[PDB]
């Protein structure tokens, strides 16, 4: 019907074949071929009309960011934000409704924020990702989209501070995995020690030394014990040294009191 | 442009070249326009897309700004800009995003230099990613100026080496700058199972072959936890890098002989293996012979076999 | 890889076709309503008549086109294999569309 009507130049009978055809929902080849459509006549008033229908009619990401493709093609600022303000604001509206997955809303996470880099306001990059990220602390996928924000636009401070927490959450999760892989508990320590110093850093060296039987695993301890050391030391020493030390009792007593805690820790 | 710089000051080389650049409000339509424009829409509105125009633009500004810029003078501010609005624009090819990123670190921007290789990395496809990526830990872990965390240098390796092998590429260096790094900053033989995944990802003889050598050094533990995973005509070579970790560290080895024998054809040089591992003796001349008698009757029966 | 469906076939010939009346458009440019009646209920629309003979015509140019492709397959696939025995054209056209299966 379409292309005879397009052969005779008949423009207003073609559009009034697709806004019934678009009224029945048929799919998206239909209105991508409506939105070629109006691009050829130029009406751009009648296209922003269409992709506020076909937003309604399949609603999903690749529709709305071939909007926001449409809008930063002809370079109007105050269209494209106005529809990226749309655009997130009714995947927090719709929340409830969980139909955009976690891949699929850090899609429209960073090509706002993308956009907003390329408009000189930073400041609107930055703030977006922490309140996608609080309204959403679920999605793993727009936490780690903000890191490449950060990587590409943000100073340096900044980024080692949002690094810290990636490589916390994969350190995490790959001792929860694999039991006894020494050499990732001398950095994940090291992780928390560096740049996590709080009541984590104490806990997680409680956390560690909980995991520690191995001449890999022991040292280990050994970590923790000067981790502790540098800042009880000798109770917790006691109660790891109970692995067995006659000996060393005798050896104990002779220098514990007599002499000091290093000493005490020589034992060990 | 090259008239008037001999003539005139590069201030006016720029100038007659400036009116050349404009970006003015839309590049994508204006580039579609002109390539569905059956020639009767001039080139005049979509000159600014000419690499050739750019290049010798910006090479320009970077032969005129002085060695110390520091980034107070114009110069530098309008070089960067013109350098920016090229990645803005997309048209910038792997050797001139090497050429900008270079001229930042001279300049003692470095760490604005991290942001010019992650931005093009991106829009560029792999074969060509391998060459940045080179270039972009190298100054991270090279460079006296940047101050990168530890955690974050091994950031961009395992964002880049669980990229970049995940499309596929050989990424024999990347693996050994995330080796060599490893005990300048850190200072643990954790080496192994970083290097251990270039062995076994999914060349690779010879970045297995070298740090099995390195375990050596420090503890037998974790060399014979590789002997036995290197071996699961490159078979064969496998064979014969487990038969020299048993020497290093017999009747494994002799075993193995027969493992990799038995791997595949051929044989003659497990036969050299074998005879090497007898040589490294300093017992009876009897083993070995029982040892050439069995290798002789297994070739026998692989004839029977044919 | 694979076939392509109805859907997406109607969409290709319908962009394709755009092309054609584009280029038919920039090549006659580089050379140079509704009425209905109430007692009838009917509708009747004025539209030119150059471009209902430039569709009547271009219709059957395709329809032509196509014929001729095909009558040229019709030619050459004839004449390519001899080898396997046959008895007649359908039996030729027959054990071909068995080769196409494996």
């Amino acid at each position: 019907y379409l292309i005879v009507e397009e052969s005779l130049n008949n423009v207003e009978i073609v559009r009034s074949l697709y806004t019934k055809w678009c009224s029945l929902e048929p799919g998206v080849n239909a209105w991508n071929s409506f939105v070629d459509f109006e691009i050829r006549q130029k009406n751009w008033n009648g296209v922003r009309e269409i992709y506020s229908k076909y937003v309604m009619a399949h609603p999903q990401m690749q529709t709305w960011l071939k909007w926001v493709r449409f809008e930063n093609r002809h370079g109007n600022t105050e269209f494209t934000r106005s529809v990226y303000s749309l655009a997130i604001d009714t995947v927090a509206n719709l929340q409830n409704l969980q139909i955009w997955s976690d891949m699929e809303v850090a899609k429209l996470v960073n090509s706002f924020a993308h956009w907003e880099a390329a408009q000189q306001e930073y400041e609107r990059s930055s703030a977006l990702y922490q309140i996608a990220i609080e309204k959403w602390p679920s999605n793993q996928l727009l936490k780690a989209g903000l890191l490449d924000f950060e990587k590409q636009f943000g100073d340096i401070n900044s980024i080692e501070e949002t690094i810290s927490y990636k490589r916390k959450m994969e350190y995490e999760t790959i001792l929860s995995n694999n039991a006894y892989d020494y050499d990732t508990w001398w950095l994940y320590l090291d992780l928390i020690s560096e740049s996590f110093p709080k009541q984590i850093m104490q806990t997680f060296e409680k956390a560690i030394v909980d995991s520690r039987k191995e001449l890999s695993k022991n040292v280990q301890w050994k970590r923790y014990i000067y981790l502790w050391m540098r800042y009880v030391e000798l109770e917790l020493e006691n109660s790891l040294l109970e692995e067995e030390f006659q000996r060393l009792i005798d050896d104990i007593i002779p220098h514990k009191h007599f002499t000091k805690i290093w000493l005490m820790y020589a034992k060990f | 442009a090259d008239r008037e710089l001999d003539k005139e000051g590069v201030e006016r080389a720029f100038s007659i070249l400036e009116d050349a650049l404009h970006v003015p409000t839309n590049p994508e339509i204006l580039l579609e326009k002109y390539k569905n424009g059956h020639r009767k829409i001039p080139a005049q509105t979509v000159l600014f897309n000419s690499l050739r125009i750019w290049s010798k633009y910006i090479d320009y500004l970077e032969a005129y700004c002085p060695k110390d810029a520091n980034s107070s003078d114009k110069i530098f501010n309008k070089t960067k800009m013109a350098y920016n609005t090229v990645i803005d624009l997309r048209l910038i090819t792997p050797a001139m995003a090497e050429n900008f990123a270079l001229f930042l670190q001279n300049h003692y921007e470095v760490m604005e230099s991290f942001q010019v290789y992650e931005k093009t990395i991106p829009l560029f496809p792999p074969e060509i990613q391998y060459e940045l990526w080179i270039e972009y830990l190298e100054v991270a872990t090279s460079h006296q100026l940047s101050s990168l965390s530890p955690e974050h240098i091994r950031f961009l390796f395992e964002k880049a080496l669980k990229n970049l092998c995940s499309n596929g590429i050989d990424c024999k260096t990347i693996f050994i700058a995330y080796s060599v790094f490893e005990e300048r900053i850190s200072g643990l033989i954790s080496k192994s199972i970083e290097i251990l995944r270039r062995g076994a990802v999914i060349r690779l003889q010879l970045w297995r072959m070298c740090i099995s050598k390195a375990e050596s050094t420090l503890g037998p533990s974790v060399t014979r936890e590789l002997y036995q995973e290197c071996i699961q005509k490159a078979v064969e070579f496998v064979i014969k890098f487990s038969d020299f970790e048993s020497s290093i560290g017999a009747r494994e080895i002799l075993a193995y002989g027969a493992k990799l024998l038995p791997p595949s054809n051929t044989e003659l040089w497990d036969s050299f293996e074998i005879f090497e591992l007898k040589h490294g003796d300093k017992t009876y001349k009897d083993m070995l012979k029982m040892k050439k008698v069995l290798e002789s009757n297994m070739l026998i029966d692989s004839a029977s076999v044919s | 890889r694979g076939g392509i469906s109805y859907d997406q076939l109607a969409k290709l010939s319908y962009e394709k076709t755009l092309r054609n009346l584009a280029t038919q458009t920039q090549n006659s440019s580089k050379q140079d309503k509704v009425q209905k009646d109430t007692k009838t209920g009917k509708i009747t629309i004025a539209d030119d008549d150059k471009l209902v003979n430039k569709l009547a015509v271009s219709l059957q140019s395709e329809s032509k086109k196509r014929y001729e492709a095909r009558k040229r397959q019709m030619q050459n696939a004839k004449t390519l294999y001899g080898v396997e025995s046959f008895i007649n054209d359908k039996n030729k056209q027959f054990n071909e569309k068995l080769s196409r299966e494996s």
